[PDB]
RNA sequence: CUAUGCCGAUCGGGUGUCCGCACUAAGUUCGGCAUCAAUAUGGUGACCUCCCGGGAGCGGGGGACCACCAGGUUGCCUAAGGAGGGGUGAACCGGCCCAGGUCGGAAACGGAGCAGGUCAAAACUCCCGUGCUGAUCAGUAGUGGGAUCGCGCCUGUGAAUAGCA
């Protein structure tokens, strides 16, 4: 159906769809509006799906993810592991947020994790930022404590350390980062991404 | 917690005793009151806190 | 022997009444209320009721080191009137003359001020800034009246003057300074591309000439002026060394100084007996930990700043501190010596387990030298000398445990001193033999 | 002109040509902050702090078009520029940016460096001579002697709809502002034919108001209690507003949650100037101990009231509180400080002072949802006042917002609305009552179904 | 013609209507009072040409004093019998301060005054009024034991009118049309009390939603004068218009300043000069009596001479002339030559004989009556001892 | 057809307008209707002067601001009376510059 | 000599509460006096000089110099001086409109001009703004000392604190 490109602001969403579309550096600002695009599957069947991205504001998040979430089939959420550290906490939030919506759907659709801004030395590694993800998910999950003053939806058994395990969805990670230097003019580092389309395909 | 006071040391121990109750307050407090102006109830009134508590000879029923 | 610092002076007024967020008339009433309040303090009445005499400061009365902010004062409020003018002149351009009229006053002023700080009295400094805000000032007078060629070499003379002046101190104090450059930065390229930009090129290169050969005479002469304000300062008031190379504004820098003078004051005093100097030695401990509670009390609210992310680093949080701890620990050094002098002046049982307890807190002691460093590990030199001391102490407090008199061990206090010559050797002689004929015997 | 660019509303650029005299680091995402948090109502003038900014936009196609100059003035002629060649770039690439798709946008090219060039010059040689001022003075001295949506077919609702918001509380100048936006945001927009015009500007209005009454992320207060405890220092709230906003009952029902919540809290008073403030918050202390007895905790000491009596300093009351929780590790201290009128100076310099010495980790202003039309100048006296007594840059301002009184109108919740305008900072916590267990969220949808139920 | 005149006063109006939004003022009040006043100039159909818009703002002025006071006289205390008040209002209004500060004033007025605390929800209500009350050193009751209102107010109130004093104040919490329990123990109250008034306390800075909680005050229980608080801050207090069409009652006080002296009793110019915000207003048998005072002036003798010449021909009565008619005609139109002042002025005879300038303006605003002037003056003071000698029988 | 003269028209103290014709230094001091006939009167014999009627500016009521002066300068055929004044302003200045001469 | 305290157990240094304090910074409030000029064009009013025409009232036209209002560009002005708003216009002499009356005339009509009305443009005066001035106060706060037998904070380390006979 269509993929959601999904993150924080400045997380290189745009940056990301425009590559997986021309495959030539673009410059980019901040997003305003969601963008929708056909993008056709590399194989020999070359099947298309609708790329849609949605701005990372904070205000304006909500009312798209709430929105879209019906027509999404498989969602890819961004993280910028060179800022990671400073933003750990709002990655974390926004990582709840999309958790319990895409827990509401009737189809439960793929997950993936891809860090961005890899190409530079400080970006962290994928199982780094999992074990991370996992720490402060443990205790969002127990920060979760307020009247909103009108359904709630747990990550976990109430018992245990929070894992991705015992989710039932496939969540995957992977490294990704294609922004110059290394990335586009040296090659490419979204063959994963790909690879990863074609087998959600 | 215990601390030395520098000071009038001999006139300290001479009463060796007590000293003063009220030795760190405002004049106004003081027995004496240190009044040049005795009443100055509606300066008071005009400037200063809102309410002040102490003791009390209005009418206190329950 | 007085200074102020205008820049300083005038940036810490703009960015604390209503400039901040660009507003000018809030600015120009506390800039009022300031010259009264100046006027009422100093008792500079110029007008009585029923008359008015305006009188100009004079050379004599300009020792209080404030009635240059009067007339600094002055051109801010023109300016601040100026630049409310300016804004306001969309509306009625009419106000657009008024401007103008205020900047011929505001010019005006500032240039009183520098026939103000020609007299030797003012410090070098403050000319130089007097100087760059005059010239600032007639540049953008200059360019609002579309005088292109006035303003330009105005502002190429302030821009001169305050790269100058950034150059002379170090790169903390420098950046406000480069940050009024950044302020003069466009408008002077919009005053070139009022040129034209064909014979911009050429007015530029006759104009590199004519300030070589004009004012290269002022050029050179301003050189050496910062360099002899340099020197004086660093000589005087100021204070440089390998560590804390910024200049300390805080007034405890002048109780370094005692300290300072004390030191070459102190070694020469007392020869051999040092005796007398004792009290004198616990109150400059006294002073110097006085002054490292003070340095603290500013250094808590950026350590908290450097615990709350990682991206600060060192070399500024712990600058002026690691000096002080230096002067602390050189001081507690030099009260061991006095007692070893103390002792080897002597030659019962408590006294050894007393210099123990002594030596122990000096390994403590040169524990700490070594780790606030460590800790920065900004250099390793310092390490490297703290470590060589803090082995030597040990290997003299085990020599001083392991004495045959001190230690009544047999059988196991030569093993001890077996074991530590080595180590003696291996960090290196009056003191050597009396160890070797204590371990013979 | 320094710089300029053209760009979609997807955040994709299409052609700029600021080079190496500058660089778009951040002054457009400066321009994108504010209009879409706080709308600029400047009439398509922005202030960035490096250089001023002027901006135009295009529904038609969702493109915009951004020029920056130098904070130097410069001439009239740029906004007659900004059109110009908006038209003719709108004449250039009709095919590519009629089409929904952004993937013709990425396909095609643009050339435009030229007739940009050739309009500029023309524009600065038009700027070169203007000696019509004399002309003007002197007729004005003779007079002082003697599909497609249009702005008008739109003006009529509008103002209705802006005559409801002031139904509803909002303020008349934030009405205002809102409405001139939502104006900007529709201007020769295509329409279907099945919607109607005021059902269109009435949901993008909608739009709008969810879009400001959501602000920033949520950052929550219990979140960061962890995070201080992690070096064991005291968290710090202070809170502060104008008399009568009901600080003493907000702060009851924040540390009664805390207690429920299990975190140790203490409670620092400053109300000297207030009769009886003591007592009441004695008698709050003693409430809340009964409820939660220490030894239930663990044996521990639950919430503590800190005081020096009537008359003493604010300042040094909040600093050795902060230093008796650092000495006890409390986890978290609350600090309430007296009524204040934006109006009196003294009174802010001394909370600007109290906020600079304490450095408290969160700021809160109590508001009241039954004022109107002052709850911004009371914010705007706040903020000013606290941003000049800090001379360090980004000064530390009002980082979150109580609405208490909200059970006493719940129509005209508007109120609310015109805080969330005059500080992008978002609403913590939704006062509904005087009892412990009144402390609520908020929640946006609810708030603009009711503001516009009517 | 008028024709920009229109549109000079639809901008103006938009002008007043967007200054008074900003002044916290109801909008369906603004309407309306913009209806009234389009009206009015309608009406006129003439603007005043002094000034382009000091006829609108005096207008506009006039209006909103019409409309801020219902006309009923504010109520005031009665000596000998004891007057009961009881405050009510809206939480944070500030109540307690607005009594303790009334009962402040009453005492400076030379009353017996005490204050009486009904206010038991709100937790540490009793020991402010205490603080309050021994800062004024007035009287007061309470308790921190009872909880009921009701039982407290009556026995404070048994105690004081056994105590005989003159004033007694009640005051409640604050509470809202949406607690019901509230309004009913505010019923009780009064029914327990029956208070001789009501005054209701409104914050200033409070606009656009005060209007329902008045309404709903007014409709559960009867009402009196209400006060208005806060208003030494920047907010105007634009909405307590509307409060008082709730009400139908005028103001007895302000409140301008946190500390109990600043108290003062309402006065409708400054506050309709804050609300406007420039403030700019400027203001500006007979016969028998005359006769028996004896006091004649020119006045009484142009009258005459009217009358005489309205009459006609004397031989009418009776039953040459027209050289009579020609005198009274001429002395008519010398006489009106020169200025009231003179005319009007009782003793003309010496206001002429002080300044000759004056007969020389006379006689240029006429015919020469070189000889007339002076005969006219005889004749004026020959009937004004007529005139005194008539008044002395 | 006789052309009009006012003995304010030769006032030195009236204002020119309020009536005066001549300079001042000209002029003489409060001239009066029958100098001004007797003075003109000695070239032509078509002057003839009344006393009951005056000035319509002079506003004060005075003998010597009473009168007007008829004279002929042309005999209504196209031919000038006397050519020695063929206008106002000669004979008024010749009787302005006689009138010192015969008040002394 | 018995016994005392507990990890700092002995011994100490700054501070803050404190003062009929000194002084400053930053604010509130209330008074006094003061508030420019050239030049470009146009307008208004006096006063003055030239003409043209007529039997008068008067009509036609061009200058002189002063004051003042709009208000072009300005400065060797400024302590500061905005083209800001308002009142009064008197006794009876600042205009403008000027009934009646009065005067010029056969008439048409005009002129002076009172009362009265009116005012971008006599003069005076007030308000705001601006400058200078005195006075005013603490629910603004900061070292300069004093004070300091406790009560509240910050920094120190020895083993040695107080009875016995
Ligand atoms: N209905 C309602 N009443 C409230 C709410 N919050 C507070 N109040 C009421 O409003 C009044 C204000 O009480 P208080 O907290 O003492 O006010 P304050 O802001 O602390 N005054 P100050 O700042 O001067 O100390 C009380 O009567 C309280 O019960 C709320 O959310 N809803
Ligand atoms: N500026 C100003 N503040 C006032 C005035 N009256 C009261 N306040 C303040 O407003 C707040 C509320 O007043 P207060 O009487 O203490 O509360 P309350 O009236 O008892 N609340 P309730 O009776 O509803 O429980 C307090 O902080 C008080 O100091 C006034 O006239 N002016
Ligand atoms: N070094 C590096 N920077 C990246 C990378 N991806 C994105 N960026 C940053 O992203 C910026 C460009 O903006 P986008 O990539 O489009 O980010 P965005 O899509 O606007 O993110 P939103 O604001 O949420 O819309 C560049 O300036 C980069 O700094 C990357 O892979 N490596
Ligand atoms: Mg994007
Ligand atoms: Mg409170
Ligand atoms: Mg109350």
């Amino acid at each position: 159906r269509a993929v959601l490109l999904l993150g924080l602001c400045d997380s290189g969403k745009t940056l990301l769809f425009v590559r997986l579309l021309t495959g030539h550096y673009r410059d980019t600002q901040t997003s305003i509006t969601d963008s929708s695009a056909t993008y056709r599957v590399n194989n020999n069947r070359g099947n298309s799906l609708t790329l849609i991205d949605l701005p990372g504001h904070e205000s304006l998040r909500l009312q798209f993810l709430e929105r879209f979430k019906t027509s999404a089939r498989a969602v890819v959420f961004v993280v910028d592991s060179a800022a990671f550290q400073r933003e750990v906490k709002d990655v974390a939030e926004f990582l709840y947020q999309v958790l319990i919506d895409s827990m509401s759907l009737k189809n439960t659709p793929s997950f993936l994790i891809a860090c961005n801004k890899q190409d530079i030395a400080m970006a962290k590694s994928a199982k780094l930022i999992q074990q991370q993800l996992e720490k402060e998910l443990n205790t969002l999950r127990v920060t979760r404590s307020a009247a909103p003053s009108t359904a709630p939806a747990q990550l976990g058994k109430k018992g245990k350390e929070f894992e991705f395990s015992q989710l039932p969805l496939k969540v995957e990670f992977l490294e990704c980062s294609a922004k110059g230097g290394r990335g586009d003019p040296g090659s490419a580092d979204i063959q994963d991404l790909e690879k990863w389309l074609a087998k959600i395909a | 917690k215990k601390k030395k006071k520098k000071g009038k040391l001999p006139k300290n121990y001479d009463p060796k005793v007590t000293p003063d109750p009220e030795r760190w307050l405002p004049m106004r407090e003081r027995s004496y009151y240190r009044g040049r102006k005795k009443g100055k109830k509606k300066d008071q009134i005009g400037k200063g806190t809102q309410g002040a508590t102490a003791g009390a000879s209005s009418e206190l029923d329950a | 022997s007085l200074s102020l610092e205008i820049l300083q002076i005038i940036k810490e007024s703009q960015q604390q009444h209503g400039l901040r967020h660009g507003d000018f008339q809030r600015y120009r009433g506390y800039c009022s209320r300031r010259q009264r309040r100046l006027r009422k303090t100093l008792n500079f009445k110029m007008g009585n009721r029923h008359k008015f005499t305006g009188k100009k400061v004079t050379e004599d009365l300009l020792t209080d080191n404030r009635y240059l902010l009067l007339v600094l004062m002055d051109a801010e409020r023109a300016w601040s009137y100026a630049m409310q003018l300016k804004q306001e002149a969309n509306t009625e351009p009419r106000k657009r003359f008024h401007l103008l009229s205020r900047l011929r006053k505001a010019v005006k002023h500032a240039e009183e001020l520098e026939r103000l700080c020609e007299s030797n009295r003012v410090d070098a400094k403050t000319k130089l800034e007097a100087q760059a805000y005059t010239a600032y000032l007639s540049g953008m007078l200059r360019f609002e009246h579309q005088e292109w060629k006035a303003a330009i070499e105005a502002f190429n003379k302030c821009k001169t003057i305050y790269e100058k002046l950034a150059s002379a101190f170090t790169e903390e104090q420098a950046v406000l300074y480069n940050q009024r450059v950044e302020e003069i930065s466009p408008n002077i390229r919009y005053c070139a591309y009022n040129i034209g930009d064909q014979s911009a090129i050429n007015e530029l290169m006759q104009m590199r000439l004519r300030s070589g050969g004009t004012e290269g005479l002022l050029a050179e002469k301003l050189e050496a002026l910062i360099t002899q304000t340099r020197a004086k300062q660093a000589a005087t008031m100021s204070e440089v060394e390998w560590r804390g190379r910024t200049v300390p504004v805080k007034i405890d820098k002048v109780r370094i100084f005692l300290l300072g003078l004390a030191d070459n004051e102190a070694a020469i005093a007392q020869a051999e007996s040092e005796e007398t100097k004792e009290r004198l030695f616990e109150s400059m401990l006294s002073e110097c930990r006085d002054a490292i509670q003070a340095v603290r009390e500013e250094l808590k609210p950026d350590q908290k700043q450097r615990d709350y992310t990682l991206d600060g680093e060192s070399g500024k949080v712990s600058n002026l501190q690691y000096l002080h701890s230096y002067l602390t620990y050189i001081k507690l050094s030099t009260a061991i010596r006095r007692n070893e002098n103390m002792a080897k002046g002597l030659q019962r049982s408590p006294r050894p387990q007393d210099l123990i307890r002594l030596y122990d807190i000096i390994l403590q002691n040169l524990v700490e030298l070594l780790q606030l460093p460590g800790l920065e590990e900004d250099r390793a030199f310092q390490k490297e000398i703290g470590l060589k001391t803090l082995v030597f102490k040990a290997y003299r407090c085990f020599f001083i445990a392991q004495s045959y008199v001190l230690v009544k061990k047999w059988s196991e206090a030569l093993v001890l001193y077996d074991r530590v010559l080595k180590y003696a050797n291996e960090v290196n002689x009056x003191x050597x033999x009396x160890x070797x004929x204590x371990x013979x015997x | 002109l320094d710089f300029f660019t053209i760009f979609s509303k997807g955040g994709l650029v299409l052609w700029c040509f600021q080079g190496v005299s500058d660089s778009c680091t951040g002054p457009v995402n400066a321009l994108i902050r504010s209009v879409l948090l706080q709308e600029r109502g400047g009439n398509n003038s922005f202030t960035h702090e490096a250089l001023t900014l002027k901006y135009k936009l295009d529904n038609q196609f969702e493109l915009v078009f951004v020029v920056g100059f130098q904070k130097i003035l410069t001439l009239t002629y740029v906004d007659k520029l900004i059109d110009d060649v908006h038209r003719l770039f709108r004449d250039k690439y009709r095919t590519e940016i009629q089409q929904q798709s952004a993937l013709s946008l990425l396909n095609g090219t643009f050339d435009f460096q030229n007739d940009f060039l050739r309009l500029l010059r023309e524009a600065e040689e038009s700027s070169k001579i203007r000696a019509p001022t004399t002309m003007k003075k002197f007729e004005d001295s003779e007079k002082a002697k003697k599909k497609s949506l249009s702005r008008e077919d739109m003006e009529s609702v509008l103002d209705k709809m802006r005559d409801h918001l002031i139904a509803k509380n909002v303020a008349a100048d934030i009405a205002v502002q809102l409405c001139e936006s939502v104006a900007n945001k529709l201007e020769g927009k295509v329409m279907g034919t099945f919607s109607t015009v005021t059902s269109t500007v009435k949901q993008a209005l909608q739009e709008s108001l969810v879009q400001i009454l959501q602000p920033q992320r949520r950052v929550d207060m219990l979140r960061d209690i962890m995070d201080a405890q992690r070096r064991q220092r005291p968290y710090v709230v202070t809170f502060c507003g104008v008399n009568g906003v009901g600080k003493s009952t907000n702060l009851a029902k924040i540390s009664f949650w805390l207690l429920e919540n299990g975190f140790s809290v203490l409670i620092a008073a400053c109300d000297t100037f207030r009769a009886g403030a003591v007592e009441q918050l004695r008698t709050h202390t003693r409430r809340l101990s009964a409820l939660h007895p220490p030894e239930k905790h663990g044996g521990r000491t639950m919430v503590q009231l800190f005081e020096k009596g009537y008359g003493k300093d604010a300042a040094g009351i909040a600093m050795e509180a902060i230093a008796f929780a650092r000495n006890q590790g409390f986890d978290v201290v609350l600090v309430d400080t007296a009524g204040r009128m934006q109006d009196n100076a003294p009174l802010m310099t001394a909370l600007a002072k109290l906020i600079t010495v304490n450095t408290p980790d969160l700021v809160l202003f109590v508001g009241e949802a039954l004022v109107g039309n002052e709850a911004v100048d009371q914010l705007v006296k706040f903020n000013r006042a606290l941003a000049d007594h800090s001379m360090a840059q980004t000064p530390r301002l009002i980082d979150g917002i109580v609405l208490t009184k909200f059970d006493t109108i719940d129509d005209k919740v508007g109120a609310a609305i015109s805080m969330t305008y005059i500080t992008s900072k978002p609403i913590v916590f939704v006062g509904t009552g005087q009892t412990y267990c009144d402390l609520r969220s908020l929640n946006a949808k609810a708030v603009v179904a009711a503001l516009m139920k009517a | 013609a008028t024709i920009i005149n229109e549109e000079v006063l639809n901008a103006m109006l938009k002008e007043v209507c967007t200054a008074l939004l900003e002044a916290d003022v109801n909008i369906k009040l603004v309407k309306q009072l913009r209806e009234n006043v389009k009206s009015a100039i309608d009406l006129e159909e003439m603007a005043s040409g002094l000034n382009k818009r000091k006829m609108i703002q005096h207008a506009v002025f006039k209006e909103l004093v019409k409309l801020v006071d219902p006309g009923v006289k504010a109520w005031t205390p009665t000596k000998g019998k004891q007057n009961v008040i009881m405050f009510v209002g809206l939480q944070g209004s500030g109540k307690t301060t607005t009594c303790s500060k009334l009962a402040y004033y009453y005492q400076r007025k030379g009353w017996k005054t005490c204050l009486i605390c009904a206010d038991t929800f709100r937790a540490g209500a009793f020991d402010q009024l205490k603080q309050n009350a021994t800062k004024a050193r007035i009287p007061f009751y309470g308790s921190y034991t009872e909880m009921d209102p009701v039982i407290i107010a009556s026995e404070g109130v048994e105690k004081f009118k056994n105590e005989n004093f003159e004033i007694i104040i009640v005051d409640t919490s604050g509470r809202h049309k949406q607690e019901d329990s509230l309004f009913e123990e505010m019923l009780q109250v009064a029914n327990a009390i029956q208070p001789d008034n009501i005054v209701y306390v409104m914050d200033a800075s409070i606009g656009q939603a005060c209007e329902a909680q008045a309404k709903a005050f007014k409709d559960k229980v009867d009402v009196a004068s209400v006060i208005v608080t806060k208003l030494d801050g920047h907010a105007k207090g634009g909405g307590a218009l509307s409060a008082v069409a709730a009400t139908k009652s005028p103001i007895i006080f302000i409140g301008t300043g946190e500390h109990i002296d600043d108290f003062e009793p309402f006065k409708t110019q400054p506050f309709i000069s804050k609300l406007l915000g420039m403030g700019d207003i400027e203001g500006l048998e007979a016969l028998i009596e005359k006769l028996k005072h004896g006091q004649f002036t020119l006045r009484d003798m142009y009258e005459q001479f009217q009358n005489i010449m309205k009459m006609g021909p004397f031989s009418q009565i009776l039953g040459n002339e027209q050289e009579s008619m020609a005198r009274l005609k001429k002395l008519m139109t010398i006489m009106d030559s020169m200025n009231d002042q003179e005319l009007d002025s009782t003793d003309g005879a010496k206001v002429f004989s002080k300044q000759p300038g004056r007969i020389q303006r006379v006689a240029r605003g006429s015919g020469v009556s070189t000889r007339d002037v002076q005969e006219l003056l005889t004749q004026y003071t020959k009937f004004a001892q007529m005139v005194k000698k008539m008044g002395g029988i | 057809r006789f052309i009009c003269i006012y003995p304010a028209y030769l006032n030195n103290k009236k204002t020119i307008a309020e009536g005066r014709r001549i300079p001042i230094s000209k002029a003489v001091e409060n001239p009066t209707a029958t100098e001004i006939q007797d003075v003109c009167s000695a070239v032509g014999l078509n002057v003839f002067l009344e006393k009951n009627k005056m000035y319509s500016r002079e506003w004060n009521r005075d003998v010597q601001y009473r009168g007007r002066v008829r004279v002929q300068l042309k005999q209504e055929d196209g031919s000038l009376c006397l050519v020695q004044f063929p206008s106002r302003k000669s004979v008024m200045l010749y009787a302005a510059e006689m009138i010192p001469k015969l008040k002394t």
